[PDB]
Parts: C-alpha cells; sequence; structure tokens
RNA sequence: GUGCUCGCUUCGGCAGCACAUAUACUAAAAUUGGAACGAUACAGAGAAGAUUAGCAUGGCCCCUGCGCAAGGAUGACACGCAAAUUCGUGAAGCGUU
RNA sequence: CGGCCUCCGAACGGUAAGAGCCUAGCAUGUAGAACUGGUUACCU
C-alpha cells in the first residue's frame, strides 16, 4: 500500500481556484499500472466540473514523472511517449505479469530509500529539455479537460433530468477519430497512442531551419535583422557558439550574413536560433546563404 | 502544514465560486498586497462583495411556482416547488439525433 | 439473503437454501463438488441461529395475522425454547450447547411439576416461557463475539485469499518423528561437512548423510 | 532555546507575562484562560474558567494582583490572579468587546473597546459605568494615557482618537494610515504610542502636552493582512529599544526604534502570530499563534 | 492552499483488494567485500586424507 | 498489505507485564549485593 | 420563505433589518473485459516383483476449514549428457632449427 | 426419621486427479481527445 501527503498533480487538472476542498480515502483503489492498492484523492477541479480523482501509484508517478491523473509530463506536459523521445529515453519497465510485478516490487524497495524530491533513475540523466519539448508544451491550461462527459441519454433524447443531466448533452464524438480509444495502460507504457502520433506529425511539419547542400556554403543568412542591433551584438549571437569568420550587417534590407569558422558551430547556432533568436525583440530568420 | 482559520477560507473559497474573483491566498516572503485574483475587474465593479455579505443586486430571480396550502391532495408543491421557468422534456432534436445515431453505429 | 449471496459467490450454484434454512442440492454431486461444497461450523452456526430466530418470529405472525390464539402463541414459544434440540439441530456444530439444553429440561421438570399440582393436566398448554428464553439470551450474549470472529475471518479469507506464503506450521505429533530428522540432519551437515572439511573440492556432504542413515540401520540390527 | 509551549485546543490570540516577569497567561478561542511559569520548564500549574465567548484581550494590572481580559460575549471580567475567580462581570456593553486596559498607576478605572460604537469607561467598585464616547463605530483597540486623563482608540475609520476624560470631546484625531488600524500599545516612556494597521505598515506616535500638530514619527515596513483578517498586536520593549510584531505570514517581526532596521524576521511558526510578549525583566520572547500553541524565543 | 479530509469508512464493508500475490524475492544488496586472510595449501596427502 | 484475518491465539492475554519486585530480587539489591 | 420596521404606508406593492449558507464515487446508463471444476472429449494414480499405510522437505501451485488443528491420490508438481574453475606422462612415426 | 438415580452428536479420513474446450456470470463503469500558410542583389 502507498501513503502520501498530497495528489502531485498538473496545475490544468488542479483546478482555477486558489482554494480548494480535497477528500482522501486511504487504501481507496487499484493503480491501473502497479496493480497494488493506492491510497485516492478526490477534489472538484471547478464550478459545473467533474470530481477528478488520482488514478496511479504515487510510485507509478515518480518512476515515470507524470501527474497522477492528468498523465502529462510534470515539466513540459506531452504524452509519455513524446517526452520520452524528445529525451531520447529508453523506458525498460517490464510488461509481463510475473515480471511487472517483481519489477514494481524492487522499484518500490529501491524509491524508498530516496528523498522524495525528484523522480529516480534516467528521468533525472535526462531533463536536458530539447528545444523540440519546449516548442510542443502548452502554453495555458487548457481547461476543456474537466468538463462532464457525453450523455448516452442527451445523445439518444433522454435526458429528463432537465437542465442536470450527469453529462454534456451536446453531439457525440465519431469513433473513427484516432483521438477516440487511448487505454490507460496504454498511454502510461506510451505503446501506440494516437495523440503521441498525431503530436509527433505536428512536431514533423514545425517550421526548423533547413541545411544547405554545398560544404562550402558557409555564409548564414538571418533574416529580419533590424536597426536596433549591432555587429558585436550579432557577434555575440554567433561568437562563443564557435568562432565567426565575417559579418555583414545589411541595412539595405535588415539582414545579416554570418561567414563562421566551424561548420557545425554555425550549424548548431542557426538551428538553435531558427526564428528563435530574440535578441532586441526581433524575429531573425537563419538560413545558410547564397 | 498551514493551520487557518475555518469561516474565512469557506468565504474566501464561496466568493471565487459565485463571483469570479477573490483576495489571493499567497503569503509571499516579499510583503504583496490585497489582489483580487481571478476575474480582477470584476471584483473592481462589483465592489468585492461576497456571496455570503449581503449586497444591492436586482438580478432578476428566476421565476417558481409556489403551492404551499398542503391541504390539497395532489397540491402541495411546498419545499418541491418547480420553478416555473423550467422545461417540461429534456431531449436532442432530429439533425443531432439523426448525427447520434450515425455515430452510435460507426462506433 | 447473506447465506444466498454466500453460497452463490462461492459459485455453489448447484446448492440452495430454502426458506427454513436447510440446505439442499439440486444436483447429484461428483466428489469434486461433494468437496468444493462443504462449509464449515461457522456457516452452520450462522445457519441454525438463524433457523431459531425465524422459528420465533414467525410463531409471532401466526399470532398477528390471526390464525392462533394469546394462549396457543404462548404455549408453542415456550416449547420451542424448551426443545432447540429436536427443531434446530444446533448442537451438531457447537456441542457445548447441551449446557443449555440441559438446563432447558431441568426448568421444564420444575414448572411443569409446581404448574399441575392440582386438576390441571399433563396436557400441552403450559407457556410461561420467561426461563427457556432467558437462558438462550445467555447463550447468545456468549456466543455473538465468538461468531463474529468466524465470520470475520470467513469473510476475510474469501475477499482477501487464503495466506499460503509464511504459514509457519508448529510441529504437533504426527511431525514429530520427521520434523528430528529434519533438525538432526541440518545439525550433521552444519556441524563438520561445512566446519571441519578442507576436503576443499567438494565435501562430498550428501554422501556422509548417507553413511549417517546406515550407521543409523547398523545400530538398529546390531 | 525554542521552548514550544502547547496545550491551547484552538488559536491562542492574547498572551502576556506577569509584569513581575513570574507567571504567563494566554487565550484564545478555546474560551479559557491558561497559565505557566516562564522558567524552569516553561510549566502550566493554573487554567482560569467561564468566558464564554472567545478570549480577545487579556490585560494585566500594573503589579499583576487581578487579571482583565475581554470577551466575545460582550463581557468584561476582571479576577483574582490570587485565585482565579471572578470578582467583576463587566456586562452592559451592547456588543462585542474586544479591547480592554486597565488603568495603571491611577484610580482603578477601564477603558474597553468594543463592536458596538462605543468606548466605555468603568469603576471596578460601582458595577456601573463612568463615561462612553460614541464617536460612530467599532473600535478595535484602545489604550489610556499615563496621566488616566485621555483616551486613545483605534478602529476601522483610520483616524485614531483621543478623548479628555473632562470634557469628554475628540481631543486629538490623528491621520496618515491608509486602511484599518488594529493595535496600539504606548511604550513604558508613557509618551511613544505604537499602532499596527493591516495596510502593511507599522507607525509610532507620542502623545504630549505640545507636539508638532502632525505627530507621525516612524514608520517600518513588513507586516502583512490577507482574508483572515485577524488582529494583530504590536507592543514596544521594556526600553523602548525593539518593537515586536505578529503577522499572517508566520514571521515573528523584530524591529528597532533606532535604525527602524529589520533585526528580524523569524520563522518557526505554522499559523498567523497574533501577539508577541515581551518580557518585562529579560530578552525574553513569547509568540501567541493562530497554530494553537505558543514560543518561547530568547535574544 | 487546500482542506483534507478523510472520508468515512462504511462500518459493513468487507475487505476490497486480494492480498496474497506470490513473487520471487528481490536482489538483495551490494555484496560486501570478502576481507580474508591470504589460503594456504592442502598438499595432496591432505586430500588423500 | 495488511490482512484482516485474525486468529484465535492472537487474542488479548496477559496483558500486563510483572515486575520483580522489592523483595524477590528486585535490579536494586543485586546491584547493591556481595 | 418567515417576522419586524411606529418604513413608505395602503392594507396593493416596494424596501430595510434580522433569520436561514454549498448535496453529490453526479448516471435510469453506456461501455469494457474474466472466470462455471459445467458440458465436451482426452486424460489416468509415489517407493520396491506384486498389492498397499503414510509423515515430511522445495515453491511465480492451490482448494475445503474459524484455524498456528485436520483434510485434499502420502493434495498436486518435483529426474534421460543430474559433469564446475584445470593437467601431464611413456613410446613411435613424420616434417623442422 | 429418613432422602443419594452417570451418559445422549456431527464433520473429515472413498466416491480419483488432471491439461484443453466454450459460453453466461462476474467484474469495469474510468483516464484521455487535436489547433494556422516569411524570401536576392553591385565593379572585369
Ligand atoms: O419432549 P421432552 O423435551 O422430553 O418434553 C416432554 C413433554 O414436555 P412438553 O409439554 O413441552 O412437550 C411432556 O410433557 P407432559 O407430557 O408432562 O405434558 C413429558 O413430560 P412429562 O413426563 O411430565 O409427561 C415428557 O416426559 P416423559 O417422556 O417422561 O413423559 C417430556 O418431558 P421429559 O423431558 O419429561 O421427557
Ligand atoms: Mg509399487
Ligand atoms: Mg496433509
Ligand atoms: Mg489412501
Ligand atoms: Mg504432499
Ligand atoms: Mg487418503
Amino acid at each position: 500500500w502507498e501513503d502520501a501527503d498530497f495528489p502531485i498533480l498538473c496545475q490544468t487538472c488542479l483546478g482555477e481556484n486558489p482554494y480548494i476542498r480535497m477528500t482522501k480515502e486511504k487504501y481507496g483503489k487499484e493503480c491501473k499500472i502497479c496493480a497494488r492498492p493506492f491510497t485516492v484523492f478526490r477534489w472538484c477541479p471547478g464550478v459545473r466540473m467533474r470530481f477528478k480523482k488520482t488514478e496511479v501509484c504515487q510510485t507509478c508517478s515518480k518512476l515515470k514523472n507524470v501527474c497522477q491523473t492528468c498523465l502529462l509530463d510534470l515539466e513540459y506536459g506531452l504524452p509519455i511517449q513524446v517526452r520520452d523521445a524528445g529525451l531520447s529515453f529508453k523506458d525498460d519497465m517490464p510488461k509481463s505479469d510475473v515480471n511487472k510485478e517483481y519489477y514494481t516490487q524492487n522499484m518500490e524497495r529501491e524509491i524508498s530509500n530516496s528523498d522524495g524530491t525528484r523522480p529516480v533513475g534516467m528521468l533525472g540523466k535526462a531533463t536536458s529539455t530539447s528545444d523540440m519539448l519546449l516548442k510542443l508544451a502548452r502554453t495555458t491550461p487548457y481547461y476543456k479537460r474537466n468538463r462532464p462527459h457525453i450523455c448516452s441519454f442527451w445523445v439518444k433524447g433522454e435526458c429528463k433530468r432537465g437542465e442536470e443531466c450527469p453529462y454534456r448533452h451536446e453531439k457525440p464524438t465519431d469513433p473513427d477519430d484516432p483521438l477516440a480509444d487511448q487505454n490507460i495502460k496504454d498511454r502510461y507504457y506510451g505503446i501506440n497512442d494516437p495523440v503521441a502520433d498525431k503530436l509527433l506529425k505536428r512536431a514533423s511539419t514545425m517550421p526548423r531551419l533547413d541545411p544547405p547542400e554545398d560544404k562550402t556554403i558557409t555564409t548564414l543568412y538571418v533574416g529580419g535583422l533590424g536597426d536596433t542591433i549591432t555587429e558585436t551584438d550579432l557577434r555575440n549571437h554567433f561568437y562563443q557558439f564557435g568562432e565567426i569568420r565575417t559579418i555583414t550587417v545589411v541595412q539595405r534590407q535588415q539582414c545579416a550574413f554570418i561567414q563562421f569558422a566551424t561548420r557545425q558551430a554555425a550549424e548548431v547556432a542557426a538551428e538553435k536560433s531558427f526564428n528563435k533568436l530574440i535578441v532586441n525583440g526581433r524575429r531573425l530568420n537563419v538560413k545558410w546563404g547564397r | 502544514p498551514a493551520h487557518i482559520n475555518d469561516f474565512m477560507f469557506e468565504q474566501q473559497r464561496r466568493t471565487f465560486a459565485t463571483y469570479g474573483y477573490a483576495l489571493d491566498p499567497s503569503l509571499d516572503n516579499h510583503q504583496v498586497s490585497a489582489k483580487y485574483i481571478g476575474s480582477v475587474e470584476e471584483a473592481e465593479k462589483n465592489q468585492g462583495l461576497t456571496v455570503f455579505e449581503t449586497g444591492q443586486k436586482k438580478t432578476e430571480k428566476r421565476k417558481k411556482f409556489k403551492e404551499n396550502d398542503a391541504s390539497n391532495i395532489d397540491g402541495f408543491l411546498g419545499p418541491w416547488a418547480k420553478y416555473v421557468d423550467e422545461k417540461d422534456v429534456a431531449k436532442p432534436s432530429e439533425e443531432e439525433q439523426k448525427e447520434l445515431d450515425e455515430i452510435t453505429a460507426k462506433r | 439473503n447473506m447465506l444466498n449471496l454466500l453460497i452463490h459467490r462461492k459459485n455453489l450454484n448447484y446448492l440452495h437454501l430454502d426458506y427454513n434454512f436447510n440446505l439442499k442440492p439440486v444436483k447429484t454431486l461428483t466428489t469434486k463438488e461433494r468437496k468444493k461444497s462443504r462449509f464449515g461450523n461457522a456457516f452452520h452456526l450462522c445457519r441454525e441461529v438463524l433457523r431459531l430466530t425465524k422459528l420465533v418470529v414467525d410463531s409471532h405472525v401466526q399470532y398477528r395475522l390471526g390464525n392462533v390464539d394469546a394462549f396457543q402463541l404462548a404455549d408453542g414459544l415456550q416449547y420451542i425454547f424448551a426443545h432447540v434440540g429436536q427443531l434446530t439441530g444446533m448442537y451438531r456444530y457447537k456441542y457445548k450447547l447441551m449446557r443449555q439444553i440441559r438446563m432447558c429440561k431441568d426448568l421444564k421438570h420444575l414448572i411443569y411439576y409446581r404448574f399441575n399440582t392440582g386438576p390441571v393436566g399433563k396436557g400441552p398448554g403450559c407457556g410461561f416461557w420467561a426461563a427457556g428464553w432467558r437462558v438462550w439470551l445467555f447463550f447468545m450474549r456468549g456466543i455473538t463475539p465468538l461468531l463474529e470472529r468466524w465470520l470475520g475471518n470467513l469473510l476475510a479469507r474469501q475477499f482477501e485469499g487464503r495466506h499460503s506464503k509464511g504459514v509457519a506450521k508448529t510441529v504437533t505429533k504426527q511431525r514429530v518423528e520427521s520434523h528430528f530428522d529434519l533438525e538432526l540432519r541440518a545439525a550433521v551437515m552444519h556441524d563438520i561437512l561445512d566446519m571441519m572439511p578442507e576436503g576443499i573440492k567438494q565435501n562430498k556432504a550428501r554422501t556422509i548423510l548417507q553413511h549417517l542413515s546406515e550407521a543409523w540401520r547398523c545400530w538398529k540390527a546390531n | 532555546p525554542i521552548m514550544l509551549l502547547s496545550g491551547h485546543e484552538g488559536e491562542v490570540y492574547c498572551c502576556k507575562f506577569h509584569p513581575n516577569g513570574s507567571t504567563l497567561a494566554s487565550a484564545g478561542f478555546d474560551r479559557l484562560i491558561l497559565l505557566w511559569n516562564v522558567y524552569g520548564d516553561c510549566d502550566n500549574y493554573a487554567t482560569l474558567k467561564g468566558h464564554s465567548g472567545a478570549v480577545m484581550e487579556l490585560h494585566y494590572n500594573t503589579d499583576g494582583s487581578m487579571l482583565f481580559s475581554a470577551s466575545t460575549d460582550k463581557t468584561v471580567a476582571v479576577w483574582d490572579s490570587e485565585t482565579g475567580e471572578r470578582v467583576k462581570r463587566l456586562k452592559g456593553h451592547t456588543s462585542f468587546v474586544n479591547s480592554c486596559y486597565p488603568a495603571r498607576r491611577g484610580p482603578q478605572l477601564v477603558c474597553t473597546g468594543s463592536d458596538d460604537g462605543t468606548v466605555k469607561l468603568w469603576d471596578i467598585r460601582k458595577k456601573a459605568a463612568i463615561q462612553t464616547f460614541q464617536n460612530t463605530y467599532q473600535v478595535l483597540a484602545v489604550t489610556f494615557n499615563d496621566t488616566s486623563d485621555q483616551i486613545i482608540s483605534g478602529g476601522i475609520d483610520n483616524d485614531i482618537k483621543v478623548w479628555d476624560l473632562r470634557q469628554n470631546k475628540l481631543t486629538y484625531t490623528m491621520r496618515g494610515h491608509a486602511d484599518s488600524v488594529t493595535g496600539l500599545s504606548l511604550s513604558s516612556e508613557g509618551s511613544y504610542l505604537l499602532s499596527n494597521a493591516m495596510d502593511n505598515t507599522v507607525r509610532v506616535w507620542d502623545v504630549r502636552p505640545f507636539a508638532p500638530k502632525e505627530r507621525c514619527v516612524k514608520i517600518f515596513q513588513g507586516n502583512v493582512h490577507n482574508f483572515e483578517k485577524n488582529l494583530l498586536r504590536c507592543s514596544w520593549s521594556p526600553d523602548g529599544s525593539k518593537i515586536a510584531a505578529g503577522s499572517a505570514d508566520r514571521f515573528v517581526y523584530v524591529w528597532d526604534t533606532t535604525s527602524r532596521r529589520i533585526l528580524y524576521k523569524l520563522p518557526g511558526h505554522a499559523g498567523s502570530i497574533n501577539e508577541v510578549a515581551f518580557h518585562p525583566d529579560e530578552p525574553i520572547i513569547i509568540s501567541a499563534s493562530s497554530d494553537k500553541r505558543l514560543y518561547m524565543g530568547e535574544i | 492552499v487546500i482542506r483534507m479530509v478523510e472520508m468515512q469508512k462504511d462500518p459493513m464493508e468487507p475487505p476490497r483488494f486480494k492480498i496474497n500475490k506470490k513473487i520471487p524475492r528481490g536482489p538483495p544488496s551490494p555484496p560486501a567485500p570478502v576481507m580474508h586472510s591470504p589460503s594456504r595449501k592442502m598438499t595432496v596427502k591432505e586430500q588423500q586424507e | 498489505q495488511l490482512s484482516k484475518q485474525y486468529s484465535s491465539r492472537d487474542l488479548p492475554s496477559h496483558t500486563k507485564i510483572k515486575y520483580r519486585q522489592t523483595t524477590q530480587d528486585a535490579p536494586e539489591e543485586v546491584r547493591n549485593r556481595d
């Protein structure tokens, strides 16, 4: 059995009011992954929002570093597969019954020897947040998660409970959509979760700077410079990132053309700066010159 | 492990619930001032009125019935008096109905 | 309802408990079911106590329906309490009951042989049911903590499951010899074959134990 | 040592010393008054009883012979520290009497601030009222002036008021605090008076025969208020050297009269600190907080 | 700031979960170093003995 | 993972510890003795 | 909604005051998955020539029992190289420095 | 003036043990559900 002090949850899922009232139940339910009994905490998210419940053990949380009910990552907040890929992690948690119960037992025994402060294992050795992860991250609280379900009655017409229909009396979503059927077990293990694939395709279609053909094209064109930048400022953007060989600050077009001394240095600089080199608030467009 | 007073927490919570703004609870080591968090402009325009504090509201209350003479055999609505501006049936209609049939078939 | 929910939760569909709390099979059961469907003294003590109370409350229902009489109710209750032995069959499961049973006989010989001191006859109409009632109430005072323990154990075992991991069963009377030999040859294996070795390679302790058993048979054969 | 005291069931609102520096009195929501011995193990001997409402302010006499204690249930009470027993139940207050003050070194006389809209003057012997200055509204703290001839009070309208006991008019009104004043305490100078107010600022004033007509002297930053609006109280040191304040921030604030610097924001508490008590002899500090216990800090 | 309240336990409620699960025992602790004195030799004759 | 099973032999019994009294042999006397 | 304003103030309303202060695993569902020792059929019982009593040990095997008692075929299961760190003589023949 | 009047009934150990097989039950009643479209110019 687990025993906790509070949930460990996403701010989205925790609610809007600063003042929340929440109930605990000791040994209340069984972790859908750890398979063992847990303490279950239940809170009312907001006005006219479903009561939510912590749905995974505190150890099953600390292991993969997620929110015990929202299930999304704690820092960035993407599906577990996406975060794993962006951290280039390879999580080896067993699948079959006996092996998984055994692994859970020993992982719990070893997490007993912790400080309760940070995830155990590679989730400390993989906290180097890649710009892909930061780029996919949610920005404001998608609080549409906490509205109630779809009223089978009010979908057939029957929700004769007036306005109190226990579920959102709107149109039912077409079951063909990939974003419909995502079993909890897979969403925790990260094996074929449709939201992960859609978000990954979105991250693949997202703009990133393109590389040139020729090795000798070592002039990099930064578009959208503005006349509040200095040649020394463009340097400080591309100075310690390697070596720069020359800098042409074109004031007749508000752009720049940086000749470097190391191809990998300039490549890392410009790709890492792609539309996001925000110096004095200017959206520069890093590309390889002609 | 805080220990706070009881009438006050429920006062602030109900405030934030029914009015949408509340005296923010951050007890910061940098001395912040009393700032109404949430619907700040609502707190400004409503003068900070709490759901518990009596205040002037000309808001139209929904129309209800009142049959409180308990001698009529099928008369007494008493405390169970329905709201008069209420519907008499709850259902989805022709377009959403066929669409939901199509979805239940698609599933 | 509780006893039927128990029966049907264990998945014993071939049995049913009828309305006077008799348990009856509705098939002829093979061995596997004659075994799977044996019940304990908790189940049966609860069955028989409920049967006594149903007898009592149903005598009262007969009174209230108009079927009998005040006098027939009183004497029928006296009957019930005097003859718990021949109506329930409780003694089968907690045989200490005969304390109570013999007591309710002794009382009845008193009361009867003072009830019918004159023209009053040896017939049925004697219901002065205070004494036997008292007796079975004290019995129940005693039995409720016992049965609450036994039923708590049964329900736990039915909902959690029986613990076959660290049972650690005592050494009783059928395991005295087998245990003596367990511990004797554990001792011998500790003793030299690991603490006076230097037959380094493989100290052959599995063969010194063979010598030990044969020395014993040779002792016995002189 | 830290010496945390416990044994109170609800918030403790008021804690103060024997003017001997011998015994400790604390009180709050639990409707009774606990006493302790300051030295040794800081142990508890006596418990006074009777007050039906919350004990909102306890106040000693200047010898330590009888105890004054303002209760929520419309009443003040004077008791015998000799016995702990009631001598007088000052009734007649038409609402919540929050603040009480016994006249020091004058005739035995009491000023009580209440939530009725009046300040009340009472004599202990007559079982009757002396004077009452109904300004308009609730008065939240009240203290005499060392002549026992002016009476100072602080409430919701932010203008600290002082009445002359003989002309019975608003003698001295002072202004400059942005929100409600919650605490007054006149130093043992008989001159300098300390004012806490939940607008996050503390002020110092001086009642004299002649003052600059605008006697807002020293100003310190740091105190807090929040959704609690608990009553916040201040004190001078025995020497007029350090000002101690509490706040709803769990930090005991110790400042100095001289340089107005932050000598301390001490943590250690769990709930809002409502009252800090200075030892009349020692560098001993006692914190009464809403975490249902007390602290005994040594500085 | 949140208000913890513990939910009532129903008196008449049997246990909820199956306790008896068996698994092999975990790995022990990191083996400690064997601090012996150096081994001596057994002649052929002793092993004969 | 605490069971609600129970045993006839785990009922409370002998719930007070006898201590060795003043004359029997208390650790004070044996501390003294020669 | 209740009462009182020495409220308008008629006995229509309005107002003010007081009093009263936050239920709920929201579902009649809709889902989703596994067992019945039941058939079905196969299957088919330790030791040693034969016939048979048992008590144990081991553990990702259970079942009946309140059970730390007892029972379940001695409850079942438990055997084809159950080979592990590691060699050297004696002679001969052939080719080599 | 004598009195002396035990007990009492049920279970287990005989009706093999097993793999498949397939369908009720019986359990679940959840968690989650989505977001756009930037480009070249001077001297031989
Ligand atoms: O059946 P039992 O438990 O033994 O009780 C009966 C009975 O009592 P109920 O009236 O409650 O049935 C008889 O009572 P009567 O025939 O007197 O009305 C009778 O007792 P008597 O001896 O006095 O007749 C008889 O006894 P027996 O078979 O010896 O006649 C016997 O009571 P016992 O316990 O006396 O046998
Ligand atoms: Mg044989
Ligand atoms: Mg056995
Ligand atoms: Mg046999
Ligand atoms: Mg066996
Ligand atoms: Mg047998």
